[PDB]
């Protein structure tokens, strides 16, 4: 029943723009859009199968991202067709950025992964991997009302905070690294996050966390 | 338990002993990030002492780069968060320590000891194969001297790792 | 207590009238009972002159 | 251990920050009563107005900024309202974050002003038939109580909030309930 | 429609249904693993509430939110009791705990 | 009616003085023999709560012992202290007994 | 005493950097809830200690009433240094600030 695998890649497809969107780079508001025959359209051949390499694509920061975050590169989506994910796949897709000289790669795998291939994911520093769960991306967690609006802040944005509180920079609340926010930013280590917090008692209240 | 009788170090070879204490060296005065960061360092003993080098340069470079600016004090930046990386380093460092189960420098093998809530710590004695492999690369409580004696020629050898180890701060 | 920075506080921080509200909260902790309300009642009734 | 500092936030006593501001909007729980009750508040205005007395304070303090990215941010607040919290842009940070509420009058959590506006308009008729005073004459007064209910720098709210949780413990599908889920 | 247990992906393929942004758990844990320790610490201050709530005693968010603050300090779930206890850097008050 | 047992005169006491318990120079139990009162943690937790802290401080001090003490700035130590046992012509001091050596040692550099 | 000299000026630097000037100083106008309690207090003890007094006693013979008395006149001569976390600190006047 390739109609859920269908949908449901389709759907998680979907996030994953979000996320890219959400995380600053440039998506045109259509491209989250797509609807599922489109998706199909473009993305099946004449199967019931689509196809992941069709669906790879490159995404580019936006003006503000970059004028905000100049170190921010270009990234690389990229999706695995087999399930496993092979250490040569790796090596295919590592090199590949690499190569085609990436700052961030995206990697979202079907099922499982060769922990060999896991120790390759720090391969070419400063360049980085991200790797993800197609099952994991069914339904962007961002949407959950539970979850309050988070905002990656520029290193500048950072200082001016810490020198407001006059703070070391571990004194703040942690976010874990592998959070799935963090993870759904792709956060580095010592990046400080704006969290929105709609209060009931107040109206929407900053918070802020470092990630560790 | 992790001690080699032979190599008289930690049974666990030198090089992942040297980035711990790389990297508690860094948590002494706070630094998660580069602790992560030291990780990175990569491309035969004159590569070992080539990245044994590069490690610590790095974590030189570091602290004083941090000590440049007030990101960290002289006498070392300490809090909560900093104090729960150090727990993981150390409680997870003891389990690479437990693990070893050959001397990775000399490649001997130091029998097991087995210890007594009342403090009685029986040496059980070797392998056979070890005593083999010890000869080719060549239920007794134990005298506390003797114990006192092994560990004293460790940490003369340890010191380097232990000094960070034991030392929250600076 | 027995000095004046202790009776300090005592008057001007940990006191009856300065504490009249729940933390909690916020809601008054003091206030006459049983009889006194009793009273109020047969008091503030319109049968008073 | 939590300590409050004279910033505001939130500090467990080594200094590591838990909360930037208490509530969210700093306001003390035992003086946040009657405050959200405007009505009252209309009524006693001049009894009010000579307790707070906004004479003396004029002088030590920021009546303005505040007021202003207060009103820059409710212009853009109402505007994108009905798109979901991620779809919003988060442009501006709220009022409190910018500014100090006790140095800065006006600034308020978004969420007082805003039952205060919405009282002091659908009430505006009130201020009308009544004597007559002035709204700004109000608005000012509850926004100065506001800022002077504010929470005191290095109180315990720690052992506060344990013992407001704690008192009320003793006081008493088929989800798990009582101390036994409290406790859990 | 209540939900014994939690799996969050199961729900996740259901949406076809129920709407899965509104899906709020009984478990924080779970929650934190999920959405994250914010939804979890949402979480939190929700279902004490519930406990005072159902009792009809009156409790200030600043309490609760306080305690959600401080239990999500490092971004885990952290207990009151000894173990999350540990972390802490003044000696004393885990050396006079327990 | 029924006049009970519990009559206050049983039940009640002040200020003790007297008791200080040997091990933490602090009072005992009231009973008939002059103890106090115990504050407890629950009555420290107030006091940080309560607000009356300089006050709740003090009481918990000077009710459960304060003295003072000598420490050797140099040893780092409340216990190596003592009094010197000094000549005629000579007051006695407080040395710190970690940081002191013998006398014989100086002379010999 | 070189090194006693050096950290003299160790000091100062540091406790240069700790110090707010009054123009950055960025805390509350008014006397916290707590400042008027030990003021109060410390006033009081020295004020029981024969400090010199500002104003006329009038019969108090309770020194904790004079402290009282003084800061209704906020003849008190004391000074509050209010301690951000970080240990950099500020300094307020008693009679520069905002009486409740
Ligand atoms: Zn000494």
């Amino acid at each position: 029943e390739n109609e859920r695998n269908i949908s449901r890649l389709w759907r998680a497809f979907r996030t994953v723009k979000e996320m890219v969107k959400d995380r600053g780079y440039f998506i045109t508001q259509e491209e989250v859009e797509l609807p599922l025959e489109d998706f199909k359209a473009k993305y099946c051949d004449s199967m019931g199968r689509p196809q992941r390499k069709m669906m790879s694509f490159q995404a580019n920061p936006t003006e503000e991202s970059i004028s905000k975050f100049p170190d921010m590169g270009s990234l690389w989506v990229e999706f695995c067709d087999e399930p496993s994910v092979g250490v040569k796949t790796m090596k295919t897709f590592v090199i590949h950025i690499q190569e085609k000289n990436f700052q961030t790669g995206i990697f979202v795998y079907q099922n499982n992964i060769t922990p060999s291939a896991m120790k390759l994911v720090p391969s070419i520093p400063p360049a980085t991997i991200e790797t993800f769960n197609e099952a994991a991306l069914v339904v962007n967690i961002t949407h959950h009302e539970l979850v309050p609006k988070h905002i990656r802040l520029s290193s500048d944005e950072k200082r001016e905070l810490l020198k407001r509180y006059r703070l070391k920079e571990s004194q703040l609340p942690r976010i874990q690294r592998a959070d799935p926010v963090a993870l759904y930013l792709g956060l580095k280590r010592g990046e400080v996050v704006k969290i929105i917090r709609k209060s009931e008692t107040s109206g929407r209240y900053a918070s802020y966390r470092i990630c560790m | 338990r992790a001690s080699c009788l032979f190599c008289h170090h930690f049974r666990l070879k030198s090089v992942e002993v040297h980035r711990y204490a790389c990297k508690l060296r860094l948590l002494q005065y706070g630094l998660i990030d580069e602790s992560y960061k030291l990780d990175e360092i990569t491309l035969s003993s004159t590569l070992l002492n080539e990245l044994k080098s590069k490690r610590s340069e790095y974590v030189d470079m570091a602290i004083a780069k941090a000590l440049s600016d007030g990101r960290t004090t002289e006498r070392g930046s300490f809090t909560a968060t900093v104090n729960d990386e150090r727990k993981k380093l150390v409680h997870e460092f003891h389990k690479k320590l437990l693990s070893r189960g050959k001397c990775d420098n000399c490649g001997m093998f130091s029998p097991k000891f087995r210890k007594d809530g009342f403090t009685k710590i029986f040496e059980t004695a070797l392998n056979e194969k070890q005593i083999t492999n010890n000869r080719v690369k060549g239920s007794t409580y134990i005298l506390s001297t003797e114990v006192k004696n092994i560990l004293d020629t460790v940490f003369r050898k340890e010191q380097c790792v232990l000094q960070y180890v034991f030392h929250s701060r600076p | 207590p027995q000095n004046e920075n202790a009776r300090a506080e005592a008057l001007n921080l940990a006191n009856t009238d300065s504490q009249y509200l729940t933390p909690t909260s916020g809601s008054p902790v003091r206030g006459l009972i049983q009889d006194h309300i009793s009273a109020g009642v047969w008091l503030t009734s319109k049968d008073s002159f | 251990g939590v300590h409050v500092s004279y910033d505001n936030s939130i500090r467990d006593a080594d200094g590591t920050l838990v909360q930037f501001m208490y509530g969210g909007d700093a306001i003390d729980i035992t003086k946040e009563s009657h405050m959200t009750q405007f009505e009252f508040c209309l009524d006693n205005y001049y009894a009010l107005l000579k307790k707070y007395n906004p004479s003396a304070l004029i002088e030590h303090l920021d009546v303005e900024s505040a007021l202003k990215y207060s009103k820059k941010t409710l212009k853009y607040r109402k505007k994108h309202s009905k798109e979901p919290h991620y779809k919003q842009s988060v442009k501006y940070d709220p009022v409190l974050a910018k500014y100090n509420p006790a140095k800065y009058l006006g600034s308020v959590s978004e969420n007082f002003q805003d039952k205060l506006e919405s009282f002091l308009d659908k009430n505006s008729k009130l201020f009308k038939s009544s004597d007559g005073v002035n709204e700004k004459k109000f608005r000012a007064l509850m926004q100065l109580k506001y800022m002077r209910s504010l929470i005191n720098p290095g109180e315990a709210v720690g052992i506060i909030a344990s013992q407001s949780v704690g008192e009320p413990s003793t006081q008493m599908a088929n989800v798990t309930l009582g101390i036994p889920r409290l406790r859990e | 429609l209540v939900t014994e247990g939690v799996n969050f992906q199961a729900m996740w393929d259901q949406e076809a249904f129920i709407d899965v942004d509104g899906i709020t758990s009984n478990d924080v844990a779970a929650v934190l693993k999920t959405y994250g320790v914010e939804a979890a610490r949402n979480t939190i201050v929700n279902e004490i509430n519930n406990v005072f709530s159902r009792y009809a005693i009156s409790v200030s968010f600043r309490h609760l939110d306080l305690i959600a603050d401080m239990m999500t300090r490092q971004g885990t779930y952290l207990a009151f009791n000894r173990q999350g206890m540990e972390t802490s850097t003044s000696s004393f008050m885990k050396m006079s705990y327990e | 009616y029924q006049r009970l047992r519990h009559m206050v005169n049983d039940k009640f006491q002040v200020r003790s003085t007297g008791p200080v318990n040997s091990l933490t120079m602090q009072p005992v139990k009231g009973r008939k023999r002059h103890g106090g009162i115990r504050v407890g943690e629950m009555e420290r937790d107030a006091l940080i709560g309560h607000g009356t802290s300089f006050l709740l401080q003090d009481r918990l001090l000077n009710s459960s012992d304060y003295t003072q003490a000598s420490v050797c700035r140099e040893c780092g130590s409340i216990l190596t202290t003592q009094q010197s046992v000094p000549r005629i012509g000579s007051i006695s001091t407080v040395c710190c007994r970690r940081c002191s050596m013998r006398f014989e040692d100086a002379k010999k550099l | 005493p070189e090194d006693f000299q050096q950290h003299e000026q160790i000091r100062r630097k540091t406790l240069k950097e700790k110090a707010i000037p009054k123009d950055q100083r960025a805390t509350t106008p008014y006397m916290t809830k707590y400042e008027r309690a030990r003021i109060l207090g410390t006033r009081a003890l020295q004020i029981s200690m024969n400090a010199p007094v500002f104003v006329d006693l009038e019969g108090e013979t309770d020194p904790l009433r004079i402290a009282m008395k003084e800061l209704a006149e906020k003849k008190i001569p004391l000074v509050i240094r209010r301690y951000l976390p970080d240990g950099s600190f500020e300094d307020w006047s008693v009679e520069e600030l905002i009486v409740d």
